[PDB]
């Protein structure tokens, strides 16, 4: 938990950016010796460098990433995916099903932490200065500080409370792989993970709030080194953005620590009534 | 992700003293900065590592006619902040002129905190406005330090001054402040002596000692507004992602404070939520709304509750705000320390952008207009006049924080998609 | 094992063969190079065993060596190899430490037969060392009396900036082959050693210390092709041994006559001035191949060191390219 | 071969007696020289082995208007250095001087111990610049040894003097020095008064008795420095080995210092790697970079941690390097010695070749540039005159030191491959 779930976020800090200039490069352009090295060091920096089992994380690719779960060449906060070691003894409870599902569940709140700061970032160099930008900007990183504020706080340190709990209350070990996996498919599912669709909807707001500081980042460092170009961009992604957000909390409204996520993204009734569905 | 806190004038050094002292007994540290034997923090952002665990705060102390400075060096914690760096009137241009003789020698302390220092996510200030030398001095530091480190953002724990109207030029010095501040500080988190001083009358009886009991009034929340950074937690380890949800637009630079158990010397979360959106927690003294919130907890917090709590205030609606933006609030939760004691064994505080701060910039806009009609006190010091001789930096000055002031009501409006 | 440690100090013995036979003493091997240079440099095709034996003796007492116990220090002795036609002492001449005794069962004949492929190429790699100090010895030692010539110093400075490039590349092979082949192999031995009860675990983990030296060394016959490549800086260190010596031996030539010329005088040497300017242009033509030789073969054998196993040749690849001098195409 | 060291000076003499007193304690040797009974090492570069045993070191100790030298002999360590050889102004002339009438018995003295040892590989001079008399004699000695002994190679502990700028001729008596040291000295290692005087100030409250303490600071430095040849190793084993990687280039010969555990009174190698890059941990005080690096360690290290530690350090990119051919950080191992004190179980030290002292120089080059304009201090003195009527000599080493000056930059520039 403390490399899969980010408990332990000092080590993330140190280490997102010592490694971030190398992960922006494509596949097979990328060495494992230095992202090793990279995170093998970052570990020594971080206050946590007290774990025993510290040396276990190693650093693999997932190929297909999301894809392969029911581009390749695109890497980075895109290709990342940690991997424990563990002997016999203990291999029999943290086996391949469990530790599959680790990963893919650390991938997803992997960008959710990398893109945060993407948007954190294109706001430190803006600091004339038409405001296009500080609408749409301030609206998707209300939206995601919110999402990764229900993600660690509405479902994994709830759910691994029942996991603790349990696993002290249990008397044998095909009990305990009850308990286990009973954690691991609670908070896949109870997460937006478990969608039917894979709510690919979250997928399309990630790609358009990138491509947002991408250009934003961009034309501030341009016009550094005026409306017609931005406020063109600005109003057209401001427009998709608002679309794809409603889409959002419309398709999440009609299931039914249900309502506990649109209650809560409208909070202080913002948003909370603009156009009821059907 | 190290940050450098530059605590500048008498005011702001005293506050800079407390909060360095107040980090000391927090985390495991002595008076002679080692290692404490009775003691699972990130030490690395506040503290530089030395060779023998002597952790020494990043801490640049700027003194100037010193006499307090002396005091903090006659201190047990003498040697617990020993990157020896400290180097030697009640106008702000007074300040402003002084600072400028002095500038390359403190900047080099800059320099070479930010050379040994891995690296530097950002500076954090300590100062009192209308501080006579803290001010003035101040509002320079504040422009040379974002042309040199674009990057780096500076954020002042302003010790904003409201005793209830000595200083006669106050609301002048107070005026040139803000306009560096506005267009020259990335960030801004605000306190008031008089709001202080009402709490030190609510809690306690102090009233003629204001001044050092509210000194640990101001600490609690200055430690307070950085434990998610000092302790790791799941969000918010790194300053940018701390403050960037709390103000949405640039220019609306300055962040309101509150603390649930302003007598922290058990409590479920949707208690402690609640009891912060009430004014007698608040630390601050037409419609008008918060911009966005943000709650911050501390201490033995159920983690199925918070949740109940988040949709417990969303019925209560206790706290109104209105941006026609979807700001809303958020919430934290983070560890209480050992060691200290474990009383409110759960405590925390909220960071609010509120529209209702713009009323305290305009009250000391009230004070200057009244005053530069009179012109009572134009100083006309040889300093004042040689230094501004047209006195208008001050109209300058009254323009920008107008339409800071103009902005803010914008903001309460629908339409801040438009100009405000 | 409680009476083959003690009586017969299987313990005593391997513990001084590191020391000895891997050269873990080092002062001993320095101060046995020192004495024994001008009778190897010899043809030793004239030179015989005894004369070696002597001169280790003495050499034995110059060093902290003879402060040990006196039976492992009279079991070594030198050993001739085949008389390696038109050769000289240097490419044949490897000390043995015979042993015989119930040790024998521990140490075998296969034993020392693979621990002397280990000196020979060692051997090898602590001269080539000691002759790019004695060049940097000379560089140094010639440089400080040729303060008076402003002419020379051009040719002067491409000599001694090629000689530091190569002190950089053996220098550091040297640090690999300390910490990364002879000191992590020994902490393997001893710990699955000491702490081992039967004596069966003793020999077949011996041997793997042993088979593991000859592959993250070059002595396997995998990386054999790289230890070729290697033998050709091995080469090229001697090569400027040769190129250094016949410049100044000609240009330091002139000098002692320029101070007899002006012993005269208390036109020849316009003539001199005359010898320079057309020796200058071929000793800098000279110089540069043999740089650019260099260079040549190095990044050859740097891109040659790619993986394998990756198991002992990432942690000398990044050693060799720190700095990234090379790989940024040099 | 055994080295021979040839303290000279009064400043000079103090810090080679810390030197040999450091290493009798170290090494099993007591005040008398005897062996000691408590009591692995390689005694032999350093210490004589006589027959009674007395581990006489192969010490020169030349004194000139003796006063500290006296009372070196009334210690009871006076007995431990017993070759029987010590034999009878404030300028560098009057040094030079003073030292060229007796210079044929004190070259005796030098001659003795070479015939007495079995070999003698290099000299080792405790030299004080701008020493007054330590200066000047120290100068005309290091010119005669290279003559005499062209094969042999010369270093230098040279105490290079900063006291924030009592001497008026300092500038003129070191740049007289540097010249003969840049042309007559095979290797020199700096040291910094100032530097070491801020160490002091850092690590301890002493200011005014700077002198006394900082001669511990300078001995440990000392012993440190030879620690691979003083006790065996597998790499290092001679004193040339050390000297090679150190200075790649003849004419660039001057060595930085650095201690990790300065207040040395478990760690990783991968930490008391980064510590010494880090400036507090440095002794000494247009793009920079350092030419070569190396370190060594002695204490309670995991020798399988090294061969992964400097990959750690490459990754941070804490140094920059040189950037015409290929440089590299080099890692060394040494044991600490038994008897004394294992605190700071692990502790290291860094020798490198760093462009940075070019600063030291040119800041003497630039006090005498202004002193020389104004001849406010010529002496004029007759010894200074008569000895130096025409004083080109001044001008010779300010064009040297210029050239050396030069040098350095050039090094710091893509092309030193073409002439510098
Ligand atoms: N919060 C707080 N403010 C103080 C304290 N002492 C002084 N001040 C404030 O400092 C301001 C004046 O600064 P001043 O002390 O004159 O700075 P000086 O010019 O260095 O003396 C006033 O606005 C006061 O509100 C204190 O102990 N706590
Ligand atoms: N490192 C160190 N330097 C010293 C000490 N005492 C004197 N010096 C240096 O010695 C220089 C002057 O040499 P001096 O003692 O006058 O030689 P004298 O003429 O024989 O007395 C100054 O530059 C001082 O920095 C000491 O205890 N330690």
């Amino acid at each position: 938990k403390r490399y899969f779930l980010m408990d332990q976020g000092d080590f993330f800090v140190h280490f997102m950016d010592l490694a971030e200039e190398e992960l922006r490069k494509p596949v097979e352009d990328i060495t494992p010796p230095r992202l090793e090295a990279l995170l093998e060091l970052a570990l020594r920096m971080s206050t946590a460098n007290t774990d025993p089992f510290k040396d276990d994380l190693k650093i693999d690719l997932m190929p297909h990433d999301l894809i392969t779960q029911l581009e390749l060449a695109l890497s980075g906060l895109e290709a990342f995916s940690f991997d424990y070691i563990v002997k016999w003894p203990l291999s029999l409870i943290i086996n391949r099903k469990a530790l599959t599902r680790y990963q893919m569940l650390f991938r997803h709140m992997f960008y959710c932490k990398h893109v945060e700061r993407q948007l954190c970032s294109v706001w430190i160099s803006n600091k004339q200065w038409f405001a296009g930008a500080f609408t749409l900007r301030q609206r998707m990183l209300n939206f995601v500080q919110n999402i990764q504020y229900y993600m660690m706080f509405e479902v994994m340190e709830p759910t691994w409370h029942i996991l603790e709990k349990n696993l002290k209350s249990a008397s044998n070990i095909d009990d305990v792989l009850g308990h286990h996996t009973g954690f691991l498919d609670t908070c896949l599912k109870d997460c937006m993970l478990t969608n039917p669709e894979l709510l690919k909807v979250f997928s399309k707001l990630m790609s358009v709030c990138v491509m947002f500081t991408n250009c934003m980042q961009k034309f501030t460092q341009s016009m550094k080194l005026l409306v017609s170009g931005f406020e063109a961009t600005i109003n057209k992604f401001d427009k998709n953005f608002s679309a794809h957000l409603l889409d959002l909390l419309a398709r999440l409204s009609i299931y039914s620590g249900m309502a506990s996520v649109i209650s809560r993204l409208d909070f202080n009734g913002f948003y909370t009534e603009r156009l009821e569905r059907l | 992700r190290e940050i450098i806190t530059l605590q500048l004038g008498q005011c702001g050094n005293q506050i800079g003293f407390e909060f360095w002292k107040q980090l000391c007994a927090e985390h495991g540290i002595s008076p002679e900065g080692i290692v404490e034997e009775f003691a699972t923090d990130r030490k690395d952002v506040f503290f530089y590592q030395a060779d023998d665990e002597h952790y020494i705060p990043r801490a640049v102390l700027l003194d100037l006619e010193p006499r307090v400075i002396h005091s903090i060096l006659n201190s047990p914690y003498a040697k617990l902040y020993n990157p020896e760096n400290i180097y030697l009137g009640n106008n702000w241009a007074s300040g402003f002129s002084q600072g400028e003789k002095i500038h390359e020698d403190i900047f080099d302390i800059i320099d070479r905190e930010a050379d040994g220092s891995d690296s530097l996510e950002g500076f954090v200030l300590c100062h009192s406005i209308a501080g006579g030398t803290g001010s003035g001095l101040g509002s320079y530091l504040l422009e040379r330090l974002n042309d040199r480190y674009p990057k780096k953002l500076v954020q002042t724990y302003s010790v904003f001054p409201n005793q209830d109207e000595d200083v006669v030029v106050q609301p002048y010095n107070s005026l040139l402040t803000l306009k560096r501040l506005t267009q020259n500080a990335d960030c801004v988190v605000v306190l008031d002596n008089t709001a202080l001083n009402r709490i030190a009358t609510d809690r306690l009886h102090i009233q003629n000692p204001s001044f050092s009991q509210i000194n640990q009034l101001v600490s609690t929340i200055m430690s307070a507004s950085t434990t998610t950074l000092r302790y790791p937690g799941y969000m918010n380890n790194d300053l940018i992602g701390l403050i960037a949800s709390l103000i949405p637009t640039p220019r609306l630079h300055f962040l309101m404070t509150g603390y649930t158990p302003l007598t922290t010397d058990k409590t479920t979360v949707l208690d402690v939520m609640r009891r912060l959106l009430q004014p007698k927690n608040v630390m601050v003294s037409t419609n008008h709304c918060y911009i966005a919130i943000l709650n911050i907890i501390q201490g033995e917090v159920d983690p199925t509750q918070v949740h109940k709590s988040l949709q417990r205030i969303r019925e209560r609606k206790l706290a109104n705000f209105i941006p026609w933006g979807p700001a809303s609030i958020q919430v934290a939760l983070s560890r209480k320390s050992p060691y200290l004691p474990s009383a409110h064994r759960v405590s925390g505080l909220m960071m609010a952008n509120h529209t209702s701060i713009s009323s305290l910039f305009e009250r000391t806009c009230r004070q200057y207009d009244k005053l530069r009609k009179r012109e009572a006190f134009l100083e006309q010091f040889r300093k004042e006049d040689m230094f501004k001789d047209n006195f208008d930096e001050m109209d300058t000055s009254r323009e920008i924080v107008q339409q800071l002031i103009d902005e803010y009501h914008a903001a309460t409006r629908p339409d801040y998609i438009s100009w405000g | 094992l409680d009476v083959l440690n003690k009586k017969y100090s299987l313990l005593d013995h391997m513990q001084a063969m590191r020391r000895y036979l891997l050269l873990g003493q080092g002062d001993f091997i320095r101060h046995l190079m020192d004495l024994l240079k001008p009778e190897l440099v010899r043809p030793a095709t004239t030179l015989y065993q005894h004369n070696l034996t002597g001169i280790l003796e003495t050499a034995v007492r110059a060093t902290n060596a003879q402060f040990d116990s006196p039976e492992i220090l009279r079991r070594l002795d030198v050993r001739l190899l085949e008389v390696s036609p038109g050769d000289t002492g240097w490419d044949v001449f490897s000390l043995d430490y015979h042993v015989d005794g119930p040790i024998a069962t521990v140490f075998t004949r296969e034993c020392m037969s693979h621990y002397l492929r280990v000196f020979n190429f060692l051997w090898r790699a602590k001269r080539m060392e000691y002759i790019l100090t004695d060049i940097r010895k000379g560089h140094m030692c010639n440089a400080k009396l040729l303060r008076n010539m402003p002419e020379f110093s051009g040719v002067l400075h491409q000599c001694h900036i090629l000689a530091s490039e190569m002190v950089h590349f053996i220098h550091q092979m040297q640090y690999y082959i300390t910490f990364e082949v002879l000191e992590c192999s020994w902490d393997e031995l001893w710990n699955k050693v000491q702490q081992a009860q039967d004596l069966d675990h003793i020999i077949a983990a011996h041997e793997v210390f042993l088979d593991t030296i000859i592959s993250r060394c070059l002595l396997d016959s995998d990386s054999r092709a790289l230890l070729n490549q290697l033998r050709a800086v091995f080469d090229q260190i001697i090569e400027l041994q040769n190129a250094q010596d016949a410049i100044y031996r000609a240009a330091l030539e002139e000098l002692q006559r320029r101070l007899q010329f002006e012993e005269k005088k208390k036109e020849e040497e316009n003539k001199r001035i005359g010898e320079f300017k057309e020796s200058i242009p071929k000793m800098c033509s000279q110089l540069r191949i043999l740089t650019h030789f260099y260079q040549g073969i190095v990044q050859q054998f740097l891109v040659l060191l790619t993986t394998s196993s990756d198991e002992s040749l990432r942690f000398l690849s990044f050693r060799l390219d720190f700095n990234e001098h090379y790989k940024a195409r040099e």
